[PDB]
Protein backbone atom coordinates (compact mmCIF):
# COMPACT_ATOMS: atom_id res chain seq x y z
CA UNK A 1 0.00 0.00 0.00
CA UNK A 2 1.58 3.34 -1.40
CA UNK A 3 -0.21 6.68 -1.81
CA UNK A 4 1.19 6.30 -5.74
CA UNK A 5 -0.64 3.07 -6.44
CA UNK A 6 -3.33 2.27 -8.44
CA UNK A 7 -7.23 2.81 -7.10
CA UNK A 8 -7.33 -1.23 -7.85
CA UNK A 9 -4.50 -1.67 -5.30
CA UNK A 10 -5.62 1.31 -3.11
CA UNK A 11 -6.53 0.35 0.33
CA UNK A 12 -10.32 0.43 1.07
CA UNK A 13 -12.00 -0.67 3.88
CA UNK A 14 -14.71 -2.90 4.58
CA UNK A 15 -17.31 -3.54 7.34
CA UNK A 16 -20.21 -6.05 6.95
CA UNK A 17 -23.33 -5.87 8.89
CA UNK A 18 -25.15 -9.56 9.39
CA UNK A 19 -28.28 -9.82 11.44
CA UNK A 20 -31.08 -12.51 11.51
CA UNK A 21 -34.55 -11.65 11.00
CA UNK A 22 -37.39 -12.54 12.97
CA UNK A 23 -37.37 -15.70 14.94
CA UNK A 24 -36.93 -14.65 18.56
CA UNK A 25 -36.42 -11.55 20.83
CA UNK A 26 -35.05 -8.62 19.53
CA UNK A 27 -32.08 -6.38 21.11
CA UNK A 28 -31.33 -3.98 18.00
CA UNK A 29 -34.60 -1.87 17.15
CA UNK A 30 -35.10 1.16 15.55
CA UNK A 31 -35.90 4.77 16.68
CA UNK A 32 -39.45 4.01 16.44
CA UNK A 33 -41.85 4.56 19.65
CA UNK A 34 -44.72 3.01 21.19
CA UNK A 35 -47.87 3.34 21.66
CA UNK A 36 -50.46 2.14 24.98
CA UNK A 37 -52.79 -1.03 24.15
CA UNK A 38 -56.26 -1.77 23.92
CA UNK A 39 -58.47 -4.84 23.57
CA UNK A 40 -61.51 -6.05 22.40
CA UNK A 41 -61.46 -4.09 19.27
CA UNK A 42 -59.89 -4.51 15.94
CA UNK A 43 -56.72 -2.47 15.73
CA UNK A 44 -53.37 -2.61 13.63
CA UNK A 45 -50.65 -4.20 15.53
CA UNK A 46 -47.04 -4.11 15.08
CA UNK A 47 -45.15 -5.73 17.53
CA UNK A 48 -41.32 -5.68 17.11
CA UNK A 49 -41.90 -5.42 13.58
CA UNK B 1 -19.42 -50.03 25.55
CA UNK B 2 -22.80 -49.07 23.70
CA UNK B 3 -26.40 -48.31 24.29
CA UNK B 4 -30.06 -47.81 22.56
CA UNK B 5 -30.78 -44.08 21.87
CA UNK B 6 -34.46 -44.64 22.07
CA UNK B 7 -36.60 -42.13 21.68
CA UNK B 8 -33.89 -39.26 23.00
CA UNK B 9 -31.95 -36.46 21.02
CA UNK B 10 -35.19 -34.27 19.85
CA UNK B 11 -34.73 -30.55 20.24
CA UNK B 12 -36.88 -27.54 18.88
CA UNK B 13 -35.94 -27.17 15.59
CA UNK B 14 -37.44 -23.56 15.29
CA UNK B 15 -37.86 -20.34 17.80
CA UNK B 16 -41.49 -20.25 16.97
CA UNK B 17 -44.17 -21.87 19.36
CA UNK B 18 -46.63 -23.62 18.04
CA UNK B 19 -49.71 -25.71 19.35
CA UNK B 20 -51.68 -28.92 18.54
CA UNK B 21 -50.10 -29.68 15.66
CA UNK B 22 -48.05 -32.62 13.65
CA UNK B 23 -45.27 -31.28 12.12
CA UNK B 24 -43.08 -32.39 9.51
Amino acid sequence: FQPTNGVGYQPYRVVVLSFELLHAPATVCGPKKSTNLVKNKCVNFNFNG
Amino acid sequence: AYTNSFTRGVYYPDKVFRSSVLHS
